[PDB]
RNA sequence: ACCUAACCAGAAAGCCACGGCUAACUACGUGCCAGCAGCCGCGGUAAUACGUAGGUGGCAAGCGUUGUCCGGAAUUAUUGGGCGUAAAGGGCUCGCAGGCGGUUUCUUAAGUCUGAUGUGAAAGCCCCCGGCUCAACCGGGGAGGGUCAUUGGAAACUGGGGAACUUGAGUGCAGAAGAGGAGAGUGGAAUUCCACGUGUAGCGGUGAAAUGCGUAGAGAUGUGGAGGAACACCAGUGGCGAAGGCGACUCUCUGGUCUGUAACUGACGCUGAGGAGCGAAAGCGUGGGGAGCGAACAGGAUUAGAUACCCUGGUAGUCCACGCCGUAAACGAUGAGUGCUAAGUGUUAGGGGGUUUCCGCCCCUUAGUGCUGCAGCUAACGCAUUAAGCACUCCGCCUGGGGAGUACGGUCGCAAGACUGAAACUCAAAGGAAUUGACGGGGGCCCGCACAAGCGGUGGAGCAUGUGGUUUAAUUCGAAGCAACGCG
RNA sequence: UUAGCUAGUUGGUGAGGUAACGGCUCACCAAGGCGACGAUGCGUAGCCGACCUGAGAGGGUGAUCGGCCACACUGGGACUGA
């Protein structure tokens, strides 16, 4: 680029995409706009429990169902752990991080959040899977 | 010139021992390939290697490569004379002259080469290719092009130590 | 044509600087003249003998680089671009090379050298840079 | 708060990781299930990757996950990227604005640079000390931060102004050359068709045929006439043009290029977004022209199928004039201008010359164009004085692929569409060059009961054995292209 | 993928007004003015000292302390007073 060319036409920008849709909010009393505020984790009333097919060549049974978030969007999140007290009509707290196998997990619900239950019968790493302290004794 | 003889204690660091296979009738005849650079600890630091059947074989052909060539690298006490952006082979190297206690801040092939070739404070952050052979190539050309101040006064006839600072 | 004269002289001393030629021509001007006395007095080329005549020109310098490949003209760069001009204040007059080369900033009292211009302590248009 | 005495080690340690990146390893269970995951990717009965247990490693009253910002990111590049093939040269020109500009000389300070004052408050960043037991922190003492004003200098460089000069560029003078263009006219060779002679049973086409034509007299051959389109030989990696492109011959009107001294002018130049203009072939409107060729269409062939290849026909179109269309692998996938940098060998268009009336050889010289190659460039192929080398001026383009040149919006178009031109989602690959092998119904060379050349068989008949299958209480297991089947 | 905009607008004269010049507001006159050096229009947003990050150039935010502007349920209005 010439000094007159780049000195008159300018340099184009490098705008990249976001890592996950978590708008913040929108707050609809009363506009319903209403983003971005981009919270650390959105917590919404769940949609349906289930299990989808993993992507090839992985052949397992990941179980993750949709979550009507507390702002309006509905992105399906693959819930962490083995064992889940999350059923239909129960709310969960979605947290970020794209899943690998099944295409389109725009959240990973915090196993240990307000509505959901923690990983039971697991004690080697408990920040993830949210279980309490170790067995007594 | 001149080709410095193998007449010192060599360091013999290994840069990286890559795999290699010629896709022939029957699979791929796998042979190890390692470009590991030997260093004299004073300035004779030369970096070329070959291939062989075993990992120790690649050590042997690499050490034969270190007995092949050596470089000078004239630098007065933890520096180079002129910190020149030296890269030849599509892989740059940006090695400036640093202070006394500023450390040898270089990368993979730069930290191996200058780290085994007598460096005290030469800041280096590359700009370009990232192959191993390209790193030792452009780093070897840059180390083999940086000029020394006494000889730079002794070949361009102005004065020795007339350019100080 | 004639985009910049000093870039034509610098391209002359560069291209002849790699050609291994004995003498080198130039377009004779006040920049080739004062730059010939500066770059000849600092000891790169053997001698500039400005053989003038009608109508214009024409300088003629000899490459003062011996057997050893790359003599006192070891590499030159346009530090000032006629078209987007360099500038250098007193404290910001940069000495090119670090310890080997020398830069030539066209000071307000004559086309100085690097260390001599810092001796005056006044900068100007960065005229050329001979690494 | 802090101090003093007593008391008790008594109450005071967890979180993440242990393939790589990346410090940190083994066992049990699980057996593509449950799972992990930032990327690479693991997990289908020996998991350093899933959980569990010991141990290790990082960190610490904290440790991980996620959200956002910076860096890595030379992945917007002024520092500091590029465009022949990877993404990227505008199809090409003319030009306004803008951006840049030959050498000498006087002035100027508008930029350029420097000194003095004002001001850039505090707190904060950095340097130098002191105070809270030290530290975080506080306080004091400094610094630095401006196209900043006002003002003093230098005049080197860019600019303002005046004087100049000539190679740049232009005019002149004389040469040379060409399918450069526009209009008019003319000429043949060949095909078709028509008229008549001559003559018979085929002509035609193909891989092989058929459709088609021919006893209403075809093909062929002789003569003559009509009409359209293109001009063979010269003709050639020749010439000219901005490019697309341009070919029979002649004339009118016209542009441009190069050579040569050198009369004049004295920088009057280079690029140039918009804007203007031209731009193959297909198309589009009207009106002409329709000999050959010939999409769509018809028939026959080849194939399992033939909305194709082939053949026989055949509309539009090709042609012309007037207007619109404004795309192409519009290619050298290389924008224009200028300066420099090894050489050889062609080839037109000129010039100077060495002797040469000649002619002709040879050198020097331009301009244009082709090959072969040094330095240098590069990812490799390759380029290389016609650079992709070496530097300067300016314009245009490029920022992973798909989505997608798609949608929506505008401009133009009679339309056909052209220009401009996104996004959501998704993926870690697309891509360029080069190597090794494979393939080929690609070519080259060769060999063998491979083929050809002969003998005698099998597949037909009854029987012997094995296999498949069906049956069984079981018809034991193993072999399944040659290499399983008179096999173990 | 905003090329049009503007009619108290552009300018004059005159009068009134406020602490004060001024189309600030009116009468009369003229037809102006802004725009590729981006007008207008959509969008977003308090700005700065500074903070965070980067080797540096730069990139991002305007918390807490301070400086200025704005607002005080929404939208106008004027009185008291310096």
């Amino acid at each position: 680029p010439t000094i007159n060319q780049l000195i008159r036409k300018g340099r184009v920008s490098k705008v990249e995409n976001s890592k996950s849709p978590a708008l913040n909010k929108g707050y609809n009393s009363f506009k319903k706009e209403h983003t971005n505020v981009s919270s650390p984790q959105k917590r919404g009333v769940c949609t349906r429990v289930g299990t989808m097919t993993p992507k090839k060549p992985n052949s397992a049974l990941r179980k993750y169902a949709r979550v009507r978030l507390t702002n309006g969007i509905e992105v399906t999140a693959y819930i962490p752990g083995i064992g889940h007290n999350l059923q239909e009509h129960s709310v969960v707290l979605i947290r970020g991080g794209r899943v690998k196998d099944l295409p389109g997990v725009r959240y990973h619900i915090v196993r240990g959040a307000l509505d959901t239950a923690g990983v039971e019968n697991r004690a080697q790493g408990r920040s993830k899977y949210g279980t309490k302290k170790p067995k007594a004794k | 010139r001149r080709i410095d003889p193998s007449k010192l204690e060599l360091e013999e660091r290994l840069v990286t021992v890559n795999r290699v296979a010629k896709v022939v009738k029957g699979g791929r005849r796998f042979r190890f390939a390692a470009l590991v650079v030997v260093g004299d600890k004073n300035g004779h630091v030369g970096f070329g290697t070959g291939k062989a059947q075993e990992v120790p074989e690649a050590i042997r052909k690499a050490v034969e490569d270190a007995k092949k060539n050596l470089i000078e690298v004239p630098m007065v006490g933890t520096t180079i004379p002129h910190e020149i952006i030296g890269r030849f082979g599509a892989g740059n190297i940006l090695l400036k002259p640093a202070s006394e206690g500023t450390g040898v801040i270089a990368g993979g092939p730069v930290r191996a080469v200058l780290e085994l070739a007598g460096v005290a404070d030469i800041l280096s952050k590359s700009l370009g290719s990232n192959t191993p052979i390209n790193m030792i190539r452009a780093t070897l050309q840059g180390l083999s092009e940086l000029k020394r101040a006494e000889d730079v006064a002794k070949l361009r006839g102005k004065s020795v130590e007339e350019l100080l600072g | 044509v004639m985009t910049d004269p000093i870039a034509d002289m610098l391209t002359r001393i560069r291209n002849a600087n790699m050609v291994r030629h004995e003498k080198l021509e130039i377009p004779a001007s006040k920049l080739k003249r004062e730059i010939a006395e500066i770059l000849k007095r600092e000891g790169f080329i053997r001698d500039v003998e400005f053989v003038e005549d009608s109508k214009q020109g024409i300088i003629r310098v000899f490459l003062k680089y011996g057997q050893n490949n790359e003599r006192v003209i070891t590499g030159l760069k346009r530090i000032s671009k006629p078209g987007l001009r360099v500038y250098a204040k007193s404290n910001e007059v940069p000495r090119v090379l670090n310890g080997l080369g020398i830069a030539i900033i066209s000071t307000s009292q004559g086309v100085l050298t690097d260390k001599e211009a810092r001796a005056k302590q006044a900068g100007g248009e960065v005229l050329a840079y001979v690494w």
